[PDB]
């Protein structure tokens, strides 16, 4: 398997743009998928969006679209999210999962779409203080 | 809009005895639904995907199936560290437009 | 008179014949695919030497 390793909380102050990390480490890096999913404190589970790694393109959700931009890199071995025109109301906790898709490198590939390992979860602040 | 509504709001059920829960769907799923359990605070698991198989390194008393916009899990015996809240999330649009569920809150059936 | 076999796996991440791209597509079907043909000429190239 691999392990998603994530940044340190983080607080922002309102009308900003937030960037977080989330790192892999275990396996070939390609061969997986990703997602982003975030939680409110005691609520539901909110699916940003995911991400296909050996064709690197993202997938947004509807209503976050427009505000928000997946990205990888096959070097470093990490996946940035960001998001746009911060808002109080998105304090949350928020995860980076992932998933084993097949051979890629060898034009195997079978597009799951639930997820396998998960991350901790980092913290975001957005408010006035 | 595909929405999907869990059932009960609330399941509440003592030690050796079984759990049932029933997700709702709006059109037909075929076959794209996933069950996983979070403990406050933690990282969830996953327990059940493709809608009617079970995860690996995951004990054998959960299972799950139905189909068309109606599916359910059940546990025949709770156990101590069975305690968490439970969702039921759908993949089967494309392009892709996945939703998650609401997440029922599960307690001993005990005064 | 015996047979000959290879190993045909099913891709899903090939390079366009059409243009220079690349494309994907869904998994493959549930259910027996078969196919039946007969090689009628092919396509060889040489190898520079002495
Ligand atoms: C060189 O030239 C040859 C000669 O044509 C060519 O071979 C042909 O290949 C095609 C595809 O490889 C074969 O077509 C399939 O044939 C089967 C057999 O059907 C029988 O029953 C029908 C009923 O009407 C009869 O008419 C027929 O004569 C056969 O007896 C079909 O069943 C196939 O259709 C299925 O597959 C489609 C794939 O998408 C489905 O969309 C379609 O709905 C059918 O699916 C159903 O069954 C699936 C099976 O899993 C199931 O999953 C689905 O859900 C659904 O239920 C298909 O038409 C054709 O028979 C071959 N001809 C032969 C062998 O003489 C070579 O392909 C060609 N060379 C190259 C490189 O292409
Ligand atoms: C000396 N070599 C010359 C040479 C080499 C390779 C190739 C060309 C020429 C053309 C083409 C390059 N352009 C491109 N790739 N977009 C590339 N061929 C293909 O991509 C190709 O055949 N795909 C393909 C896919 C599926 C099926 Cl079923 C199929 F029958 C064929
Ligand atoms: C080769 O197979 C095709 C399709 O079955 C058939 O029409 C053709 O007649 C076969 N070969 C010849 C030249 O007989």
């Amino acid at each position: 398997e691999v392990q998603l390793v994530e940044s340190g909380a983080e607080v922002k102050k309102p009308g900003s743009s937030v960037k977080v990390s989330c790192k892999a480490s275990g396996d070939t890096f390609i061969r997986y998928s990703f997602t982003w999913v975030r939680q409110a404190p005691g609520q539901g589970l909110e699916w940003m969006g995911r991400i296909i790694t050996i064709l690197d393109v993202a997938h947004y959700a509807p209503h976050l679209q427009g505000r928000v931009t997946i990205t990888a890199d096959k070097s470093t071995s990490t996946v940035y999210l960001e998001l746009r025109n911060l808002r109080s109301d998105d304090t949350a906790v928020y995860f980076c999962a992932g998933v084993y898709e097949g051979e890629a490198d060898e034009g195997e590939y079978d597009n799951n779409g639930f997820l396998k390992h998960w991350g901790q979860g980092t913290l975001v602040t957005v408010s006035s203080a | 809009d595909i929405v999907m509504t869990q059932s009960p709001a609330t399941l509440s059920v003592s030690p050796g005895e079984r759990a049932t829960l029933s997700c709702r769907a709006s059109e037909s799923v075929s076959s794209d639904l996933a069950w996983y359990q979070q403990k406050p605070g933690q990282a969830p698991r996953l327990l059940i995907y493709g809608a009617s198989t079970r995860a690996t390194g995951v004990p054998a008393r959960f299972s799950g199936s139905g189909s068309g916009a109606e599916f359910t899990l059940t546990i025949s015996s709770l156990q101590s560290e069975d305690f968490a809240v439970y969702y039921c999330q759908q993949y089967n649009n494309w392009p892709p437009r996945y939703t998650f569920g609401q997440g029922t809150r599960l307690e001993i059936k005990r005064t | 008179n015996d047979s000959i076999t290879l190993p045909c796996r099913i891709k899903q991440i090939i390079n366009m014949w059409q243009r220079i791209g690349q494309a994907m597509y869904a998994p493959p079907i549930q259910g027996v695919i078969r196919c039946v043909s007969n090689i009628t000429g092919l396509i060889l190239t040489r190898d520079g030497g002495s």
